[PDB]
């Protein structure tokens, strides 16, 4: 699977550039960065980002451009859920941009 | 080239005679002033212990003499290369 | 204790209103010890908007 | 056990102790709040550190507090 | 008279100093223990500079000599006579001279006894009016030297070669023609 | 010239870089008719492609042994590749940011702030949006008055 | 009363946790039962021996095969065209073809070529046979077991040193300075001299005959004499051939600068002159602290005199002894940082200064060791900043440090972190921006459009270096210049002839693709610091959680209430670090790879060209150079990058289990439990089996550990796999 589906087969999407497909290869990286993207969400947790934003919510403060709305990190849920979205979101569009430009060329 | 004999006998002179007599009032009035401790509270005071006017310990000899010969021997090596500006 | 309605700073370093403005809404006349009832326009991460103070832990400026 | 403290900030709202789903805590008079009671933690052999008192506290900062300690088979929720 | 007019002279600087036209906006002398060094260094840097100059004058002023071109030697040639060696026996003997009688200031500006001995400080009424001409002639010298450092690095000339090029053609040749600014 | 790279006006691999590129778009014109709707496109391309190069050539960037336009980014050759824009920028951020700020301050004192963040107030915002144009003579004059920090 | 013996908490937990932990407390002093300052001191005195014979075991175990099951002669003789062998292997797992295949070199049977560089090592030091390997084992092995020894001889009341003894740094940093650094690095240029030298100049030199042997014609007159420059009279001419008498000279120490121009290593006499130099300012430097002499200064009082005027940094550092010779972490925070800097540095200086003949020419062994090196340094930096916290939590005096650096550094920590944010922030926007940025303009046909920003920094760098290609003409390019006047007849001509020759490592030419990956790296670091700083400063307190000091340095959460305080405690900060850590040297040792790999195949063309995007990354770099690997084995037939393939795939493997215990947590695995406790209890048969450790899920803390080791040791391994396939 490793070389002689993956790897060869993964040939026409690589290459894609200066093409009318390129716009797969694009979209190739694209996916690849969200997936990876959702990771920083899935292996994570709020206490980290909320100290984060004390630190922030201080530097607005100093400058006097603090929100009304006060600054909170997501839910360990909303977490969650942005995680698998983007985690889905970027696997399927790997394999959406993988196969088609691979078929149409 | 100039002589072995006459710079290193020079120069820890040059030394032990500045420090014999100049830099004693900068020296022993910061080693009263600093007072090693941990946290709460042997020296040799028999390697210290000196019939001298002043009180010239074993220790400073072979500490100003350590300038003296760092240049004695940083003069004569150095008079070795034929470095040219 | 303070005058009620009056803009008082908190001094007690573990709030989450520290250095920050409340209102006084009444200081209860008793020998209890956080009788400074304060309440904020902004809520902690609880979901509160009031806490009690000593008097050494409010400020009014 | 896990170990569970109430501090002198306590208004003595009773939450703590209603939240708990295993009876830690109980309320016991005092003189120091407007309403006359203050938390206790007698029974702590029986703590789980679940950590539903400590989210129902309304004091700033939390009057209760549980320290994640030493664990036996009933602080490990164990029905086997 | 300060430095800026209008401008007010900060609270640290007395004006019993001596040449105090109540320049320190950078603060440095803020803290009377970091200002009293400073009156200190300020008044050796004024005296050193002031021989640095007339000396560095007088080597080009009369003979075919130079400051910059005096060092070349490294047998050395003091007023067109022959010298008593070479670059070890000066180092030596000019550490031991110098770090001796610089060791032994246990800080003083107008130490006297032996420094006076034709006795002009004596007379408090005129003893700072020298004062002010002291640090006076101390700075116009320290700034002189940087003045002759400076134009040094821009061209190779040498301080009385480049007052005869400027003098020569003084609209021509002056500091806008090297790169301090472009 | 600059780190020995050559000027794209004079360059080779630059110039040939012209050519391979405009000669795969003159391969694909072959199989349309010069009347045709993908033709004028094919057409416009290349003319734009081969503009494009030359608005760089006249533009003087410095071209490597690559063939590609390097870029500088300190000092004056190559002032307008980066040390304008930057200014450009800074400007428009700087816009943004200090009309951020007059809206949260001007919102601030009124009640209940946080319903301007969601149901804007349109008139107010589009009155500091313009206000927002003279913005770094009044951010350097706050900084100077004293009312720009907590 | 059972095992955890230093545990009575652990030890009464029913369940298998108590195991877990007990193998996670065993090497945390102060958390043991009954511990004092004495305990804790003399049971890491004692562990620093059985470390450093475990290390002596460890280095005389690789001189042992070497000499047993490698080919070290056949080395000497041919080191340009002879694969070094690390180990034989006997697999009885082996089929018939693989046992021909691994049959390399001169072996009669299966063996692994080394990519250590330990060969290179040896030979340029002096090592020519066997026997000397052998010799080498035993003695190190000697040493390991004197180590040992000396562990238990310390134990006993006698020989127990006391809390003073271990508080006297003074006397430790006047001793390391002046004997361990000084000593020994004047004692190995002893090495140099009397051994190396003479062995690169063809004149075998033992035990048996060295005291017999003159170094030089004219020895031990020059060293006294204060004619030292007799040392350097004629130095090994530029058609030396290394080992052979053919070319070589007389001199003992020089500065020649550049390359052994066969070998393309540093001169040995370079070398010899190094340490001796470094070793005199150790010595006398080593002589600078107060002992029992009275001559010395006071580290209090050098610390405590520098206090600024005007407050500008509070009390300055008036405290700061006392918190630093109380606090272990502190030293073990500085150490490490220091280490970790000095790793990097090595690896840095090695590659573009080797120092090894006819390393540099074995590429897989330079890769190895680049990554090596750097990888240890990240792991080491994010320790250094994980006994940084514990510091904080554990040991720090806010009394005794009041208005301090160090308590005034707490004070304004929130401009720090969120400066630190905005350097990141910044970075990630911008370069990953221009990168994709690139990336479309590539897509489009119009690589024309790319931004391009030339280093024009780092080519000053070079070119005040004396590098001419840029032609700015500054300091050592420049012929007329007083720096390049001073040394031009010192080791100029050594040195510039060796940064110009761009087939080498040194300093190579740089262009807008190394200007975007040296923003990536600065993102890399910036990021990881912000993570780990932040980690470090809010280890005490915080808004959402005040008395975090209270807890200690590894807690799970404080609860879903109030928002959710998931990954709060500073120990999961340095494990949110440790993914960076990964990433970023991950990037570093990439950019590395490539651009050598571009050099040596003699198309640094193809580097400067699609390293400006990252399908150039993917396409050029990743998919090219797996070609040889993946194909290790398939449908027809195998070759020799079996074991490389199968650890590549297998790495793989272990990173994807990572993911499994980093993003499915407990209460999940559980439940799962709780119905198989049931399932065996009524299960007949079965029944009469019954564990004695009540079956429970791994903790949280368990679980981070155990996903980020996965996740580490699969992305080393697979890494690993891949640099060395390729490269080989
Ligand atoms: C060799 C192969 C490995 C074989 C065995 C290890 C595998 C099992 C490890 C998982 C267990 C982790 C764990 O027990 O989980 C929990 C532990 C311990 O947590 C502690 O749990 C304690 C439990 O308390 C109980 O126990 C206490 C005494 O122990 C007291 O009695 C106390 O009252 C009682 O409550 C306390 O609550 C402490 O506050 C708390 O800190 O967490 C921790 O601290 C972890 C222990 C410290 C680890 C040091 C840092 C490691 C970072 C590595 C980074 C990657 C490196 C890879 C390099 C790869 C290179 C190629
Ligand atoms: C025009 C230049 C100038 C002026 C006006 C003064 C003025 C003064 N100097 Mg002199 N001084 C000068 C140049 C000058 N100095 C230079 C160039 C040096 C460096 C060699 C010194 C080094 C010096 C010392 C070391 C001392 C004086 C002293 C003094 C004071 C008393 C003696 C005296 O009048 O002379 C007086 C304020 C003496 C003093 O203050 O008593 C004193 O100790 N000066
Ligand atoms: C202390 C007073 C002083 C005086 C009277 C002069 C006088 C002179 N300087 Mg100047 N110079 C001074 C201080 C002084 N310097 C200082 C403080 C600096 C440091 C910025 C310089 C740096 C400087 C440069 C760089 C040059 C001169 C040069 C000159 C000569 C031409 C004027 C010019 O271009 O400038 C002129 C004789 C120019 C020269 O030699 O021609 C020249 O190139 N000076
Ligand atoms: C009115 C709008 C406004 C203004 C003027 C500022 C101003 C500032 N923000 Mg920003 N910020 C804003 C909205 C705003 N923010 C919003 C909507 C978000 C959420 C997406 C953030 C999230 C944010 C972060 C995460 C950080 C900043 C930071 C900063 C400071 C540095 C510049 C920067 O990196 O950006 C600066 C004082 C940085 C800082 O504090 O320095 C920083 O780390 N901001
Ligand atoms: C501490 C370092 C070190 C390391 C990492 C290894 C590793 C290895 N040794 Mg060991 N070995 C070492 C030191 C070390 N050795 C030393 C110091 C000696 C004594 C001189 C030996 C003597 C030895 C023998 C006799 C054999 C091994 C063998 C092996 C291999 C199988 C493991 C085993 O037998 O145990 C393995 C590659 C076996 C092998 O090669 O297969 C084998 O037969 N070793
Ligand atoms: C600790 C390391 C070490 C040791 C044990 C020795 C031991 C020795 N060296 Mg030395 N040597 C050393 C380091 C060392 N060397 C270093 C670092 C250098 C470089 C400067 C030299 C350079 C050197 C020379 C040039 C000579 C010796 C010589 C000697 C011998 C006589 C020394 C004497 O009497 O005075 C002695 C066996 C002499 C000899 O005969 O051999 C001699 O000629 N050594
Ligand atoms: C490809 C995946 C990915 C991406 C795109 C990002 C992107 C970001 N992370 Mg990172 N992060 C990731 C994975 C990722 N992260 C993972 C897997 C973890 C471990 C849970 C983290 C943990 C982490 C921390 C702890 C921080 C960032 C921060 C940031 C920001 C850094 C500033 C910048 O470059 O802009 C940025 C939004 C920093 C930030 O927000 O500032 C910050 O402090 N990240
Ligand atoms: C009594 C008296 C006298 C005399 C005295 C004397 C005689 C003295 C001497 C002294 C001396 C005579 C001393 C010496 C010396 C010292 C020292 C202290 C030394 C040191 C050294 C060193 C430190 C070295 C170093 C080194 C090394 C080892 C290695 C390499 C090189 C070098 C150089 C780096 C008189 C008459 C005058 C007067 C009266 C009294
Ligand atoms: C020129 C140039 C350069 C350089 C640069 C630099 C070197 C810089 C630095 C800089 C710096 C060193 C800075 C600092 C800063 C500081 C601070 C302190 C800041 C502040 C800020 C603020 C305060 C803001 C405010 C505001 C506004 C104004 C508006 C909007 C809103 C806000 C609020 C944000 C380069 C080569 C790159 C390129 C070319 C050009
Ligand atoms: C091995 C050997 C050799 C060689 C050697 C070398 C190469 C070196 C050595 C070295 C050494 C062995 C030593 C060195 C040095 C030492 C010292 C020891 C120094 C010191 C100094 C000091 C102690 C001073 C002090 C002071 C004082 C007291 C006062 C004031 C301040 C000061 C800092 C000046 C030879 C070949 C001959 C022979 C065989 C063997
Ligand atoms: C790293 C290495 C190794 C190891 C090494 C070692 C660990 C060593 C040690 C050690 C050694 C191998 C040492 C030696 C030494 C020697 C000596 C030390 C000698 C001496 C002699 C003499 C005769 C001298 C004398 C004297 C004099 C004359 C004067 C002054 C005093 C004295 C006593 C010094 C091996 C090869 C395995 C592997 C590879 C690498
Ligand atoms: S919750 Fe906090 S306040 Fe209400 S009772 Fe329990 S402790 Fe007292
Ligand atoms: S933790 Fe859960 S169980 Fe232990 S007391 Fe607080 S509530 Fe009752
Ligand atoms: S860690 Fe698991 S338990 Fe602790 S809070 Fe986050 S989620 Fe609730």
């Amino acid at each position: 699977w490793l070389r002689d589906f993956l790897w060869a087969q993964s040939s026409q999407v690589i290459q894609s550039y200066g093409s009318a497909l390129s716009a797969y290869g694009l979209i190739f990286l694209g996916a690849h960065f969200v997936w990876a993207f959702s990771l920083m969400f899935l292996f994570s947790g709020r206490g980290y980002w909320q100290e984060l934003i004390e630190s922030i919510v201080w530097a607005h403060n100093k400058l006097k451009v603090a929100p009304a709305i006060q600054p909170r990190a997501l839910s360990i849920t909303q977490g969650r859920a942005v995680g698998v979205a983007h985690y889905l979101l970027g696997g399927i569009a790997t394999t959406w941009s993988f196969f088609l430009a691979r078929i149409i060329s | 080239a100039l002589d072995p004999q006459i710079v290193i006998s020079g120069s820890t002179a040059a030394f032990l005679a500045i420090g014999r007599f100049v830099f004693l009032g900068y020296q022993r009035r910061f080693d009263s002033t600093v007072g090693p401790k941990t946290t709460g509270a042997q020296k040799n005071s028999t390697i210290f212990a000196t019939n001298d006017p002043a009180g010239f310990n074993i220790i400073d000899v072979a500490g100003w003499g350590a300038l003296g010969h760092a240049v004695g021997f940083a003069v004569l090596a150095i008079n070795s290369l034929q470095g040219a500006n | 204790g303070p005058k009620r309605g009056s803009l008082v700073k908190i001094l007690r370093p573990e709030s989450y209103w520290f250095n920050q403005v409340g209102k006084v809404v009444s200081v209860d006349q008793s020998g209890v010890r956080y009788p400074v009832v304060v309440r904020f326009e902004n809520q902690n991460y609880a979901g509160v908007t009031t806490n009690n103070y000593a008097l050494d832990e409010v400020v009014a400026a | 056990a896990h170990i569970v403290k109430i501090y002198d900030t306590c208004i003595g709202c009773t939450q703590c102790v209603r939240a708990c789903p295993l009876d830690v805590l109980e309320m016991v008079p005092w003189d120091g709040c407007k309403a006359s009671q203050m938390a206790s933690a007698p029974r702590t052999e029986d703590c789980v550190g679940c950590k539903r008192c400590e989210t129902a506290c309304p004091t700033d900062f939390l009057s209760v507090r549980v320290y994640l300690g030493s664990e036996s088979t009933r602080s490990m929720g164990l029905s086997y | 008279g300060n430095w800026l007019p209008g401008s007010d002279a900060p609270a640290w600087l007395p004006d019993d100093l001596p040449g105090n036209y109540g320049f320190d906006p950078l603060s440095l002398g803020k803290e009377p223990a970091s200002l009293k060094r400073f009156t200190e260094s300020e008044v050796i840097h004024g005296r050193w500079a002031m021989l640095g100059v007339a000396g560095s004058l007088a080597v080009e002023l009369l003979g075919y000599g130079n400051w910059y071109d005096a060092p070349l030697w490294a047998k050395a040639t003091w007023f067109g006579i022959e010298v008593p060696f070479d670059l070890n026996a000066l180092l030596a003997f000019e550490f031991v001279a110098m770090a001796a009688a610089e060791g032994q200031r246990g800080g003083v500006v107008y130490p006297g006894g032996a420094f006076d001995p034709l006795g002009f400080a004596k007379d408090s009424s005129k003893s700072g009016e020298l004062k002010l001409k002291e640090i006076k002639n101390g700075r116009l010298a320290m700034v002189a030297f940087l003045g002759f450092v400076a134009q040094h690095a821009a061209t190779g000339k040498g301080p009385i070669a480049a007052l005869g090029e400027h003098l020569a053609n003084p609209w021509g040749a002056n500091f806008a023609t090297n790169g301090i600014s472009v | 010239d600059i780190a020995g790279l050559t000027p794209c006006s004079e360059s080779k691999a630059y110039a040939k870089l012209e050519k391979k590129e405009l000669k795969t778009l003159e391969k694909r014109l072959k199989q349309y008719e010069a009347d045709s709707a993908p033709a004028v496109a094919l057409k416009a391309t290349m003319e734009r492609t081969k503009a494009r190069f030359a608005n760089y050539a006249k533009a003087g960037l410095l071209c490597g042994n690559d063939g590609l336009p390097h870029l500088i980014a300190d000092p004056y050759g190559h002032a307008g590749e980066v040390f304008i824009p930057t200014f450009g920028f800074l400007y428009v951020a700087g816009y943004i940011g200090y009309v951020g700020r007059q809206y949260l301050i001007a919102v601030k004192g009124e009640a209940k702030p946080t319903d301007k963040e969601i149901i804007i107030d349109v008139p107010l915002a589009t009155k500091l949006a313009w206000q927002g144009a003279g913005w770094p003579l009044a951010a350097v004059q706050e900084l100077q008055r004293g009312t720009l920090l907590e | 009363k059972l095992f955890p013996k230093f545990s009575q908490g652990l030890a009464q937990d029913p369940t298998t946790r108590r195991i877990w932990y007990g193998l996670a407390m065993a090497h945390d002093f102060e958390s043991h039962d009954g511990m004092t300052e004495e305990n804790l001191y003399q049971k890491i005195f004692a562990s620093h021996f059985g470390q450093l014979s475990i290390i002596f075991l460890w280095t005389s175990g690789n001189l042992f095969h070497v000499a047993w099951q490698g080919n070290f002669e056949q080395w000497v003789t041919d080191p340009v065209h002879i694969r070094p062998i690390a180990h034989a292997i006997w697999d009885p797992h082996f089929g018939q073809p693989a046992v021909e295949a691994f049959t390399r070199g001169g072996a009669s049977g299966p063996v692994n070529i080394s990519t250590s560089g330990v060969y290179q090592w040896w030979y340029t030091i002096g090592m020519r046979t066997n026997q000397d390997l052998y010799v080498g084992s035993v003695f190190l092995a000697l040493v390991s077991a004197i180590f040992l020894f000396a562990g238990w001889l310390h134990l006993q009341p006698n020989f127990q040193p006391s809390l003073s003894w271990f508080k006297d740094a003074e006397s430790r940093l006047n001793h390391h300075l002046s004997g361990l650094f000084g000593v020994s690095s004047l004692a190995w240029t002893g090495h140099l001299v009397h051994v190396a030298i003479p062995e690169s100049r063809g004149q075998h030199v033992g035990w048996d005959n060295f005291l017999s042997v003159l170094p030089h014609p004219q020895g031990l007159t020059p060293f006294f004499t204060g004619n030292w420059a007799a040392y350097a009279q004629s130095p090994d001419t530029a058609s030396h051939v290394f080992g052979t008498a053919q070319g070589s000279g007389q001199a003992i120490l020089t500065f020649l600068g550049g390359f052994h121009p066969q070998t393309q290593s540093l001169w040995l006499t370079d070398m010899a002159h190094h340490h001796l130099a470094i070793a005199v300012i150790f010595i006398v430097a080593g002589h600078m602290y107060r002992t029992n002499f009275g001559i010395g200064h006071r580290m209090q009082a050098i610390l405590e005199a520098h206090t600024p005027p005007s407050g500008s940094l509070g009390a300055g550092h008036k405290g700061l002894f006392d918190t630093v010779n109380n606090s272990l972490h502190f030293q073990l925070g500085l150490a490490l940082a220091s280490v970790g800097t000095i790793t990097s540095l090595v690896a840095q200086h090695m590659y573009s200064l080797p120092p090894y003949a006819f390393q540099a020419i074995d590429f897989t062994t330079q890769a190895a060791l680049y990554t090596h090196h750097q990888y240890i340094a990240g792991f080491i930096m994010c320790g250094a900043f994980a006994h940084g916290a514990i510091f904080f939590i554990r040991d720090y005096d806010p009394e005794q440090n009041k208005g301090n650096v160090l308590a005034r550094m707490l004070d304004h920590k929130e401009a720090l972190i969120s400066h630190l944010s905005w350097v990141s922030l910044f970075l990630g926007f911008h370069t990953l921006g221009l990168y994709v940025h690139n990336d479309v303009m590539q897509a489009f046909g119009t690589p024309e459009k790319q931004i391009l920003i030339e280093p024009v920094f780092a080519q000053w760098i070079q070119a005040a270096h004396g590098k001419a290609l840029y032609g700015f003409d500054f300091l050592l390019s420049s012929k007329t210049s007083a720096a390049f006047a001073n040394g031009q007849s010192l080791w100029l001509p050594g040195w510039l002839d060796a940064i110009n020759n761009n087939q080498n490592s040194l300093f190579l030419t740089i262009g807008p693709g190394d200007f975007l990956v040296h923003h990536a790296i600065a993102l890399g670091l910036h990021t990881t610091t912000l993570i780990l700083v932040k980690g470090a400063l809010d280890a005490r307190g915080s808004k959402l959680m005040p008395d975090k000091k209270d807890f200690g340095y590894s807690f799970p959460c404080d609860g879903p209430g109030r928002g959710g305080t998931c990954d709060i405690s500073a120990y999961d900060a340095f494990y949110l670090a440790v993914f960076w850590m990964l990433n970023t040297i991950g990037w570093v040792t990439f950019y590395w790879h490539w651009k050598h790999l571009t050099l040596w195949q003699g198309n640094v063309a193809q580097f400067d060209e699609s390293s400006t995007y990252l399908m150039g990354w993917l396409r050029d770099y990743l998919w090219l150079n797996s070609s040889q690997l993946i194909n290790g084995y398939n449908p027809f037939g195998m070759n020799s990058l079996s074991v490389w393939a199968w650890t590549f795939l297998f790495g793989h493997l272990i990173y994807a289990t990572g993911f499994m215990f980093l993003i499915s947590w407990r209460g999940y695995w559980q439940e799962l439990i709780e119905t198989l406790v049931w399932a065996h209890e009524k299960t007949p048969l079965a029944n009469l089996v019954y564990w004695k450790d009540k079956p429970v899920a791994l903790s949280i803390v368990q679980a981070r550990l155990v996903g980020l080791a996965h996740f580490s040791v699969g992305y080393i391994f697979t890494y690993a796999a891949f640099l060395i396939a390729s490269t080989s």
